[PDB]
Parts: structure tokens; C-alpha cells; sequence
DNA sequence: GACCCAGT
DNA sequence: GGGTTGGGGGAAGCACTGGGTC
């Protein structure tokens, strides 16, 4: 039972996110598809619908790290901690098993970790007012001394549940993380496709980022932020 | 287990050559890979078919073409047309032999001809050797096609570059990183990202470009990069074409070590971020000799050099940040 | 580290806020090598209180705050063991370092 | 099996390799140039017998000569013990041996060079006879320059020592042509000098960092049965 | 060691405000001295402003100043003698100045 | 050994 | 102690022997 919000815990919050996306199936999974396949893995609707299911079940699981706990409680600030990019480590792995591959497997632990706030790969011009740096996120990730034993078995209390694959949790300690979380930026960032890994995880960040209705409201311009939350009309009665 | 074999000629020219044979194969795939160090050999070990090599040659050479016919005998503005180029000669040579390759490569046909390597990609060939007695005629240090392609590939992506003209004259600045104990997939693909396309400044409020010790801190500063150095060990190998006056020639080449300078930064940009580049880059600009005595602190923990800089930076203009100050305690401590 | 609390002193001296811009105490003490120029150097730039007291009064800001005597006592404890240049520079450079910073407290 | 053990304490190298504007040096010094620096001490010291109309043939006898009393073509191989590092130098080297160009051409190239504070050398022959002994031993001093003529090395003693089997691992360098099981560092080295061939060496040099710099440090390639003990610190040596 | 502090706290009184009394002259002549004669005499023209300035401040409602401890006089006495040397002079010259200039609640 | 070349 | 000014503008390497081709 670890809270994810400041009043709203994590367990409401999936439950806030399939209420969100049991209808944005029939919206962008055909669309979807037809841009996923130009990476070489192909598989029919079936397969996508437990894909974006396994993407939107482990998109912050990384909120529980003894951290984001410990900075939320009061009134502590979070001192440029990221709390979801250990969650690509998280969502690496998990995809190299029920695929039985990895070609589907990378593009999963990078839209895991490109939402929220992306790591920005340098090329800045002379100013940066937010936080986007890898150098000063190491120093942050360097206090990440595991994690605790209840989300052990946490994480086979979600997959089971809902459809069911295999139970299966890896044991971050200081650097199977580090050599991940770099590895994959690292692969991402250089490749002879220069646009296709940028506009693919993007289409599928999209899908993703449906949780401000689930969660509480924090701007404005709401109206505009749910354009596609509704579809066309079905009858006349 | 395949184990490419990589002739030895030169230290720098070997480097650019064998650490360009990546390129080509992450276009073919080549899971598994590594490149062992020699010192000048660098062997790259891969269990990976031949085929698939000129696969990757074929992708980066239409790379090449793309960039080069995209801007303008035909002279464009790129890495391998004009960009590092400082002879003239080589501005439409090079690219003619570029584009060979695709009547050689294209329909699975070994190469046949041998190019003249010019100064840029390695810096030992020139026009007068000596063998026993007095000098000769031409360059005798000639490059097989084979080889001379797989240079500029590794050339164009991963080392990077520094030009500042100012109209007649001309310096260039080329660093690059040479793995000396390991080296993996995460480190050189990592360097890639280090390189500056089209670093033409020019104007005269950029003048900072002076000295290549004084070049590199600019190059860096603005290429948050993979702070790996950290937990590995590589060194920067550094060289200048200078044609002051219609003069190519090389008049500064220095062996220096990039380990401290990663470490520095890493240790100076972690309190805050949006106040550092501008103190760095404020000194720079203002205080052009002063960061002489700032970069000089950094391969030798020379601690007036921490304040020299400073004090002759202030005169002009500094916002002199809280947060940064306390950075550089940590390193010192 | 008994250097927050003093380096915003020094760091009153060469802020454009207040407009005085006296270096040769700060040249005195980041040239500070074998014992005494040190302690005397320091004692120019705590000398020069009046000046930041009345210049922080004469645009708006509050008066600066005078670092506490709760921690000086740490410098003279620290420079008579540590009598070799080896690591008394090790800090000197450091006193000089923290006196080039902003601290915008009188906007 | 008699090895002359050397020692060299020269600060910076003089040797230069093939190489214009930059001129690159070896991380130790070639064979050829100690092959050079002992035969040009034969001729100042023993005149009578080195009788040559011009330079050209006097390097050459003396180059053959010291071939035919060496076991192979190996010629003489070196130790580091101090962390080499790669300087920087810009020195002065004009351009006026070509037909044309008139007589004053002359530039700045970056004639670097390396610096080293430890360095051992040791000469392998065939057990010798005694009356050459003497002579050889009194040659193998009196090093002054080496290389080009800008730097200065000075020798510090000269002895002789046997291999006995002794378990120290590899320092000398030693030619890759059938050693594999001996990281591994190979150039080219140049043993045999050219007078109007080009054989591989295994350098032991690789480099390692503490926490600041890199330098060269030690790759201690496994044990070789021939080596060789001094001062304390035994060292191992290739021998055919 | 120790009484360093209570002499500051004494020196501290002469240039703090809330007093009306500004004498720098003599706290500059005790620290950027050359010679260990004028020490002393720098130690006693600070000194000797003890009974205006012990009166005064309860007047302006202030608590009294605490004025040093006559076993510190010992100290300080003992102490420069055997050191006559110019090398390390200055810097117990300087030390009992710098605590002039300091954060000591004098009024509050 | 006489030819070659550049853009803010 | 109580206010006015913190650089001011100008300069911040020219010429000089270019090194490759063919
Ligand atoms: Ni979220």
C-alpha cells in the first residue's frame, strides 16, 4: 500500500488509468500498430491490447523507492530527484520475457521513461531554468541503495489480477540499474535511423499520458487537454 | 567470432579507422560486439558475417552523399568537404572518392584503387619524407580505398571539431577520445554525441575560440554527454590546422587526458545548472585570457588557477552564482 | 563546514550591490602561504563592516548580517597544526574562492 | 647466456618516427637507434679498425658488424620502470632539401617527444670471448646523445647477468611473430635500420589511472623462464 | 585558547553600534603592527575605555559589557615574551583583533 | 616545379 | 557618518617564407 500522490495512493491510481483507457482502445491501437511495424516486430490487435496494458501498468512504479516517500511526506522538496527513470530497469527486463525478444523490448523501456520529464542529451544553447541534466540526476541516483522488500512481491499483485503472464521481479541494488539506464539512452541516442526513434516512442508516449483525467486537475486548459477523450456519435438515440 | 583485422599505420590515422568500423556495423546489427585496445591497433572482436560490413558502407556513405550534395567542382560546407578540410585540393577529391564506392560497393565488388590521405585525418602525412637522403616528390604515404573510406565515416560522427576563420586566416581544432584499457557499445556510441556539425563562429564577439586548450572547454561545455569517465579510463588526443595567412600548417599538437576535465565538470554542474553554463560561458567571453588560467588548473589541481580566472573575470562582468561556488569546494575539500 | 556562514561576508565586498570593489584584501589572503598573512588579510575584509552596514541601508535592503563568532575560533585551531603549505593552502585558496559569489539580497 | 645490462636515466626521447608536421615518437626507444648509439661509440674510442672513406659505409660496417656478433636479428630490447607520458615540443624543421624553394624555408612542427625517468637496456649476445669482452663493456658506456642532437642520455652503470631460470614475469619487449599466449600492445618498431625489415614488437605498456592520471603503468604479461634479477627488482626477458 | 574569545568580546564593544562610540585607530594599530613593543601598547589604549563604556550601555538599557577575566591578562602576557620572533608575530597580532568584528549580542 | 584555392 | 562616481573606449597579432596536387 504505497501512496503515489499526496492524498491518492498507487492502487486507485492503475485502477484511474484503465477507467481512463478502456475506451482509447478503440482509438489508437489500429493507429498504433500500422507505425510499430516499421521496427521489424509485427503481431496483430490481441497482442498490442497486452502490450499498452503491460506499458500503462508500469509507467511510475519507481515512486516507491524510499525516496519520493520520504520527500512527500511533509513538506521536503524533491532536490531534482527523478523517481521513474529506475522504472525503465523495471520495464526492460519484463518485456524480454513475455515477448521473447528485445527489439520490442527497448522500445518499452524507453516510452516508460520518456514521460514526465525526459533526460535532455546534451546540446543545450546557454541556459537551462528547469532540471532536464544527466549530471545532476547521478547525484540523486547515486543515493539509490535498492528498494524495500513489499514492492518484492508488490509487482506480482497488478500483473496477476487483471490478465495474467508470468511472475517475474528483478533485484536492483546500485548498478544492474546503472548499466541499463545507460545503455538503452545510449542505444537510443545513436543508430542509423535518425527520425523513426523519435517519432515511434513518442506515438506510443501518447497513449500514455492520459492520466490527467485520472488524477487530480492542475491547469486551466483542461477542455483542449481531453479533445480526444471522447469519440464520434454512435446512434441517434 | 570473426576479428576484422586492422592494419597498423599510424597512431592517429589507426585510431579513426578502427574506431569508425562501428558505425557500419550497428547499421548491420552485430550484437555482441567489442573493441579490444592495442594501443594503436584497437581491434574490434565481433561474431558477425562480412556481408553485412558493406551494408553498413553503403547506409553511411548515402548518408555522406545526402549531406553533401544537400549543400555547396562541387565544394559543400560539411565535416569531410570544408568543414576540417584545410586544403582546397582535397574539398572535391574526397567526395569524388566517397561517392566511388557506390559503383564499387553497391554490386558486391572489392576496391581497386588507392587515395592519398590528406593532413586532416592524420596528421603525420605531408609532401617532403625523409628515407636516407634529402626529401622527395608527392606524398608517399598512399591509403587503399578500403581503408581510406572506412576513415571519414568515423570521422564525420564521433570526433568533433572546432573552426574559427576570421576571414583570411583559419584554425581548426580536432579532439578525439581513445579507449586505452576497455571499451564497449556503451562508450563509443556515447562519443558519438560529442560531435559539433557545422562549428563555423566567426564574428569577432566569439573570439574565445583562441588556443585549442581554450577551444575544448566551449566544445564541452555546451554537450552534456555520458559521465561515464567517472568509473572508466579514457584519454584525448588533440591536433590544429592552422592556416594563418593562407598557411597550412600544424603549429600545436598535445597529448592531454580527459578523465579530470569529465570529472571537473561532473563535480561543478550538479548544485545548479542554469547559473553555471552562464558563469562559464560569461568568463570565457569577457575574460579571454583569464580562462587560460582556469583550464590550466584542471590536468594538475592548481589551486591559484581557481582564483586567477575568477579575479580577472570579475573586472569585466560575472554574475557569480552561490550555488557554483560550493561545487568547486567539492572537488577541493 | 564553518564556510557558508563566512563566505557570504567576503563575497559583500565584490558584489556589484554595493559598490566599493576592494580586491587587495582578497589578492592578500588567495596569496596567503606560511602562517601570519592569512589571519592578517581576513582582518581587512572583517574590518570593513561600517561600509556594507551604511550601503545596504542607503538603497532599501536590510543591513547585512555580521558573520557569528561561534566559528572563527575553527580557523585559528586549524592553521597551527597544519603549519606546512601542503594543506594551509588547501584552504586559503578556498577563504579567497568564496569571496566571488553574488548572494542577491538587496534587490 | 651473458645479458649487458644498461641503465639509462634520460629525461625526454629523441627519436622521431616517420612523420611530417607532427613528428611521433616511440613509448621506447627503437633498436636501431641503440644499434646507432653503440656503434658510433666504437669509432671515436677504436679508430684503428672503423677506417671508412665517408659516413655512409662507416655506419654500415658497424651495423654489420654488430649484427654478425648478435644470436639473431632481434637486436636489443628495453625496460621501462617510471610512467612515460607524451609531451608536446615545437621545434624548427626547414623545408629546403628539394630542388627549387630557395635556401631559407623553414617552419614550426610539433617535434614532440616522451618523457621517462627510469629506464634499463639490456644487449643479449652468445657467450662471447674475453679480450672483445673488455672492449665491449667499456663501449657500452659513454652514451652521451642519442637520437637527434637536441637531448642528452646519460648511462649509469653497465654489467653483466645470467638468465638461470629464474620466475619473474616478461618486462623486456619482445617481437609478436609466435608468441600468443605471451591487453596485449603491438606497433611498429623498426629493429632494422635502412641505409639507401619492418618487424613487430610487443611493448609493455598499457595504461592505468589511480584516481588523477593515466601515465603508462605495467601490464605484467605471464611468466617468461628467462629473466633476469638486479637491484631487488628482477625483470623477465625474452630470449629466442 | 580561550581567552580569546572574552578579549573579543571586549574589543568587540568599541566598534559595534548602539554606543555611539567609533575608535578604529587603535584596533587597527594592534592588528597591522611591526613591532611587538606597540602590541602592548594597542592591547592598553583598547583597554583603558573600560569604565565609560561599563556605565553607559545600561543607561541606553543594554546589558553591561563583561569585561575580560584578569587571569586572560595573565595569558596574554605570558605569552609574548618567549615568542619575539616577527615569523609568527603578526598572526597573534591579528587573532585578538579579528574577534572585534563579530556577531555578539550586545543589545538586544 | 609550377598549379591550386574561402562562405559574414 | 551621509550622498555622487566602479572604467572609460581604442587596441586584445600583421607579414612571413601554404602544403597538398599533378
Ligand atoms: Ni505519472
Amino acid at each position: 500500500s504505497c501512496k503515489a500522490f499526496q492524498g491518492q495512493t498507487l492502487r486507485e491510481h492503475i485502477e484511474a488509468m484503465l477507467a481512463a483507457w478502456e475506451i482509447v482502445k478503440n482509438k489508437y491501437i489500429p493507429s498504433i500498430i500500422r507505425v510499430m511495424k516499421t521496427v521489424g516486430v509485427k503481431f496483430t490487435e490481441e497482442d498490442a491490447d497486452k502490450f499498452m496494458k503491460t506499458l500503462i501498468i508500469l509507467h511510475d512504479v519507481g515512486k516507491c523507492s524510499e525516496v519520493y516517500q520520504k520527500h512527500l511526506s511533509n513538506n521536503e522538496p524533491l532536490r531534482g530527484f527523478r523517481h521513474e527513470l529506475v522504472s525503465a530497469y523495471y520495464a526492460y527486463n519484463i518485456l524480454k520475457d513475455m515477448f521473447k525478444d528485445e527489439t520490442i523490448a527497448f522500445i518499452g523501456a524507453l516510452v516508460v521513461m520518456m514521460h514526465h520529464e525526459p533526460i535532455l542529451m546534451g546540446q543545450i544553447r546557454s541556459l537551462d531554468k528547469e532540471e532536464l541534466t544527466p549530471e545532476v540526476v547521478l547525484d540523486k541516483l547515486r543515493t539509490f541503495n535498492g528498494v524495500m522488500e513489499g514492492t518484492e512481491s508488490f509487482i506480482k499483485s497488478m500483473i496477476k489480477e487483471k490478465l495474467g503472464v508470468i511472475p517475474k521481479v528483478p533485484s536492483p541494488t546500485q548498478e544492474d540499474v546503472l548499466r541499463e539506464v545507460i545503455r538503452l539512452s545510449v542505444l537510443a541516442r545513436h543508430r542509423p535511423d535518425s527520425g523513426k526513434l523519435r517519432m515511434v516512442v513518442g506515438a506510443l508516449l501518447i497513449p500514455l499520458v492520459c492520466d490527467y483525467k485520472g488524477a487530480a486537475a492542475a491547469a486551466a486548459a483542461a477542455a483542449a487537454a481531453a479533445a480526444a477523450a471522447a469519440a464520434a456519435a454512435a446512434a441517434a438515440a | 567470432f570473426n576479428e576484422f583485422k586492422t592494419p597498423q599505420i599510424d597512431p592517429i590515422f589507426d585510431l579513426y579507422v578502427a574506431y569508425g568500423y562501428v558505425v557500419s556495423l550497428i547499421r548491420g546489427g552485430a550484437k555482441e560486439a567489442t573493441l579490444i585496445p592495442h594501443g594503436a591497433s584497437y581491434l574490434i572482436q565481433t561474431d558477425v558475417s562480412n556481408e553485412e560490413f558493406r551494408h553498413g558502407l553503403v547506409d553511411a556513405l548515402s548518408s555522406m552523399l545526402s549531406l553533401h550534395i544537400a549543400l555547396a567542382k562541387l565544394v559543400s560546407d560539411a565535416d569531410f568537404s570544408a568543414g576540417a578540410n584545410i586544403n582546397n585540393v582535397y574539398w572535391d577529391s574526397v567526395p569524388r572518392n566517397l561517392e566511388k564506392l557506390m559503383k564499387d560497393l553497391e554490386k558486391k565488388r572489392s576496391v581497386k584503387g588507392t587515395a592519398t590521405i590528406p593532413i586532416t585525418l592524420m596528421p603525420s602525412a605531408g609532401k617532403y619524407m625523409l628515407k636516407h637522403f634529402g626529401v622527395q616528390g608527392g606524398n608517399p604515404i598512399k591509403v587503399d580505398l578500403l581503408n581510406y573510406a572506412l576513415a571519414w565515416v568515423g570521422f564525420h560522427y564521433y570526433t568533433p571539431y572546432i573552426k574559427y576563420a576570421k576571414g583570411d586566416t583559419t584554425w581548426i581544432h580536432i579532439y578525439q577520445i581513445a579507449p586505452v584499457e576497455e571499451v564497449d557499445m556503451i562508450s563509443i556510441l556515447s562519443l558519438k554525441d560529442l560531435k559539433m556539425h557545422l562549428p563555423h563562429y566567426y564574428e569577432s564577439n566569439l573570439d574565445f575560440l583562441i588556443n585549442r586548450r581554450l577551444a575544448l572547454l566551449y566544445h564541452l561545455l555546451h554537450s552534456e554527454a555520458l559521465e561515464l569517465f567517472t568509473e572508466k579510463e579514457f584519454v584525448i588526443h588533440s591536433y590544429t590546422l592552422e592556416r594563418s595567412g593562407n598557411n597550412q600548417a600544424i603549429r600545436s599538437f598535445e597529448e592531454e587526458e580527459i578523465g579530470k576535465l569529465m570529472d571537473f565538470l561532473w563535480k561543478l554542474k550538479r548544485r545548479d545548472f542554469y547559473h553555471a553554463i552562464k558563469f562559464i560561458d560569461d568568463l570565457l567571453k569577457k575574460a579571454t585570457e583569464g580562462a587560460l588560467a582556469l583550464i590550466d588548473a584542471i590536468m594538475n589541481e592548481r589551486l591559484e588557477g581557481f582564483y586567477t580566472a575568477l579575479k580577472l573575470g570579475k573586472k569585466a562582468g560575472v554574475v557569480s552564482s552561490r550555488e557554483i561556488v560550493a561545487a568547486l569546494e567539492d572537488i577541493i575539500c | 563546514g564553518w564556510i557558508r556562514n563566512i563566505g557570504r561576508y567576503l563575497s559583500y565586498l565584490v558584489d556589484d550591490t554595493f559598490e566599493e570593489y576592494a580586491y587587495d584584501v582578497v589578492d592578500g589572503i588567495a596569496k596567503a602561504r606560511t602562517q601570519e598573512e592569512l589571519l592578517e588579510g581576513v582582518y581587512k575584509a572583517l574590518r570593513l563592516a561600517p561600509k556594507l552596514k551604511k550601503k545596504a541601508e542607503s538603497k532599501g535592503c536590510p543591513p547585512p548580517r555580521i558573520p557569528s563568532p561561534e566559528d572563527i575560533e575553527a580557523l585559528e585551531e586549524k592553521v597551527e597544526q597544519l603549519s606546512n603549505p601542503k594543506d594551509l593552502r588547501k584552504l586559503a585558496v578556498s577563504l579567497a574562492l568564496w569571496a566571488f559569489a553574488s548572494w542577491n539580497n538587496c534587490p | 647466456m651473458d645479458i649487458l645490462l644498461v641503465c639509462l636515466r634520460f629525461p625526454f626521447f629523441s627519436v622521431a618516427k616517420r612523420s611530417y608536421q607532427v613528428r611521433t615518437s616511440f613509448l621506447l626507444p627503437p633498436p636501431s637507434a641503440l644499434k646507432g648509439a653503440l656503434a658510433k661509440g666504437l669509432i671515436l674510442l677504436k679508430p684503428e679498425k672503423y677506417a671508412s672513406s665517408s659516413l655512409d659505409e662507416a655506419a654500415l660496417k658497424a651495423i654489420k658488424e654488430i649484427e654478425s656478433k648478435l644470436v639473431d636479428i632481434k637486436a636489443v630490447s628495453v625496460a621501462p620502470l617510471s610512467p612515460l607520458i607524451r609531451n608536446a615540443f615545437l621545434l624548427k624543421r626547414l623545408r629546403n632539401l628539394e630542388s627549387g624553394s630557395n635556401a631559407e624555408k623553414s617552419d614550426a612542427m610539433r617535434r614532440e617527444y616522451t618523457f621517462t625517468r627510469e629506464l634499463l637496456v639490456a644487449y643479449i649476445f652468445k657467450n662471447l670471448t674475453q679480450e672483445e669482452k673488455n672492449l665491449y663493456l667499456k663501449a657500452a658506456m659513454l652514451i652521451d646523445v642519442i637520437g637527434d642532437t637536441e637531448s642528452l642520455a646519460t648511462p649509469v652503470w653497465a654489467s653483466f647477468v645470467k638468465p638461470e631460470d629464474k620466475k619473474a614475469p616478461l618486462a623486456f619487449s619482445a617481437p609478436y611473430t609466435e608468441i600468443y599466449s605471451l591487453r596485449m600492445y603491438i606497433e611498429k618498431m623498426r629493429v632494422s635500420p635502412e641505409y639507401s625489415q619492418e618487424e613487430i614488437f610487443y611493448l609493455p605498456i598499457e595504461e592505468r589511472r589511480y584516481k588523477r592520471i593515466v601515465y603508462y603503468a605495467r601490464i605484467y604479461p605471464p611468466e617468461v623462464e628467462k629473466a633476469l634479477t638486479v637491484d631487488g627488482e628482477v625483470l623477465g626477458i625474452w630470449i629466442p
